[PDB]
This record gives C-alpha cells, sequence and structure tokens, in this order.
C-alpha cells in the first residue's frame, strides 16, 4: 500500500540500508578489486608469446 | 573523549553526571526529563550531557596487555 | 572486560536508537493527524504551468 | 649500571637490550618496541 505524508521518515530507511550495505569509498575498493580480479589476467594473456 | 569536569560557560560541576545521566536514560527517562532530573537548569549546561561524545571507550578496546 | 559500562552503553543505545524510532513514527502519524489548516507565512513551493 | 630496557610491541614485556643487539622481543620475536617512561621530576601545573 502506498505511503502518502509518512514518507519523510520512510525517506530516510532506504538511504540507510544503502550506506550500510555500500560504504562512503565503495567505488575505490570496487575498482580496485575489479583491477586485481580481471585487468591483470586480461594484460598478462592478451600480450604475444 | 570524556566528559568534562565543568560546564565551560557556567562553571557547575557537570563531569560527575555523566554514569547518573546513563543510568536514567537506560531505566526508562526521556533526555529532556532526565536533564531537569539531574537538576540541569540552565541550557548552557545540558549541552554538556547531550552534545557530549564518549570516545574514551574506543581508546579502551585497545588494551596494551591482555 | 566489557561486562560494564562498554555494554550498558550499547544497551543505552540501541534502546535510544529504537525510542528515536518510534518518537519519530508517533510524530509522523500525529502530523498526518492534524491536518485541519496550515496557513504560515515563512514557507514557498514552485508550481510551474 | 644500565641496560636500556624496552617494551616489547605486542607483548608488553620487558626486554634488555644493549647496543650492537638486534631488536627484537625475548620471545615470540617482533620488530617493535618502544622505550620506558623517563624517571626524571616529570612536574606539571593544573593550569
Ligand atoms: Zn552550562
Ligand atoms: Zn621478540
Amino acid at each position: 500500500e502506498i505511503t502518502p505524508d509518512l514518507w519523510q521518515e520512510a525517506c530516510w530507511i532506504v538511504i540507510s540500508s544503502y550506506f550500510d550495505e555500500k560504504g562512503l569509498v565503495r567505488q575505490q575498493l570496487d575498482s580496485f578489486d575489479e583491477f586485481i580480479q580481471m585487468s591483470v589476467q586480461r594484460i598478462v594473456e592478451d600480450a604475444p608469446p | 573523549m570524556i566528559i568534562p569536569v565543568r560546564c565551560f560557560t557556567c562553571g557547575k560541576i557537570v563531569g560527575n553526571k555523566w554514569e547518573a545521566y546513563l543510568g536514567l536514560l537506560q531505566a526508562e527517562y526521556t533526555e529532556g526529563d532526565a536533564l531537569d532530573a539531574l537538576g540541569l537548569k540552565r541550557y548552557c549546561c545540558r549541552r554538556m550531557l547531550l552534545a557530549h561524545v564518549d570516545l574514551i571507550e574506543k581508546l579502551l578496546n585497545y588494551a596494551p596487555l591482555e | 572486560q566489557r561486562t560494564k559500562n562498554i555494554s550498558a552503553i550499547s544497551y543505552i543505545n540501541q534502546r535510544n536508537r529504537e525510542w528515536n524510532i518510534v518518537e519519530s513514527e508517533k510524530a509522523l502519524v500525529a502530523e498526518s493527524h492534524n491536518m485541519k489548516n496550515q496557513q504560515m507565512d515563512p514557507f514557498t513551493r514552485r508550481q510551474c504551468k | 649500571q644500565q641496560p636500556m630496557i624496552y617494551i616489547c610491541g605486542e607483548c608488553h614485556t620487558e626486554n634488555e637490550i644493549k647496543s650492537r643487539d638486534p631488536i627484537r622481543c625475548r620471545e615470540c620475536g617482533y620488530r617493535i618496541m618502544y622505550k620506558k617512561r623517563t624517571k626524571r621530576l616529570v612536574v606539571f601545573d593544573a593550569r
């Protein structure tokens, strides 16, 4: 059921869930992990014999 | 990092009221009522208990030995 | 080591945040209830077209 | 006769370290250790 006029509070629960699941610096960690996960393997594989 | 000893503006001793304030908040009271239950009339001395952050706990987590 | 103080502080924090959540919810329901009239000078909102 | 006692990093155990010696804890073996407070007349004014 829709949430009329009781929405200031419900608006910040979603924000809290987001900031709990993903940190403030999550982009840095994700980028570095993706690097260490795929980029290195890609670079070492695509290099010619 | 620790509750001050005196109210900066007023000077009334507030250091000896942190444990009491926590107990009063814990049992049932609310802040606005606990504060005047302790006897903090002037709004200058209330900021001591409302705004104060308790970091000494985090500091004690780093036990030197054992 | 944390039986006293270190645990009581956490207990008071959790109960206080729960009390704040319920306080916010009761404030929201009360704000919804008292919908008789809203005539205030210092507030405004855009209305295009 | 002061052998320059040190405090191990994690053991928090005293050690006797002299010059021209490796810096390690008597047990476990770590590479970090701090010094002990002086014995001087540390006097502050509660001002
Ligand atoms: Zn004051
Ligand atoms: Zn060692």
